[PDB]
């Protein structure tokens, strides 16, 4: 919960999870970037935010 | 190192040697440094970086 | 008399360190907002919100 996460401050989790590869779904009303470049998907650049 | 010592001054040189104050310093000793009822207090966020 | 034999020793130390005083320097401490800070009780220290 992204939500929970801001309103407490700790990251241990969501750093562990992230450095450890370990597959999470970061939950809450979120902005995102619409991008229809095929390169960029081949690129893999949606992991590397 | 070779040193040329009267033997009271060698005693007085290797006790300074042998008896050094400092020791090892790590994240470890650091994160026991903080009391732990602060370490345990969540409205604290402490990070090692 | 002067004996080289006996005034000749091998003193022995580190190469080097580098000796620290503020441990505290090398933690990142952050707080949670005040609105959600909370007591022992995991409940928040004012609730007439």
């Amino acid at each position: 919960n992204l939500e929970e996460l801001m309103r407490t401050g700790d990251y241990a989790q969501i750093t562990n999870m992230l450095l450890n590869n370990q597959p999470v779904a970061l939950v809450g009303a979120l902005p995102f970037i619409t991008d229809s470049s095929v390169i960029s998907l081949v690129a893999k650049l949606d992991a590397t935010v | 190192y070779p040193s040329i010592l009267h033997p009271i001054d060698h005693a007085f040189n290797e006790y300074f040697l042998q008896h050094q104050l400092v020791e090892p310093l790590n994240n470890d000793i650091i994160f026991n440094y903080i009391p732990e009822r602060i370490r345990n207090d969540v409205n604290y966020i402490l990070n090692m970086d | 008399q002067f004996d080289f034999r006996a005034s000749m020793h091998m003193l022995t130390s580190n190469l080097t360190f580098t000796v620290y005083s503020d441990l505290l320097a090398f933690v990142s401490a952050d707080t949670v907002e005040p609105i959600n800070a909370v007591a022992f009780d995991n409940m928040r220290i004012m609730n007439e919100l």
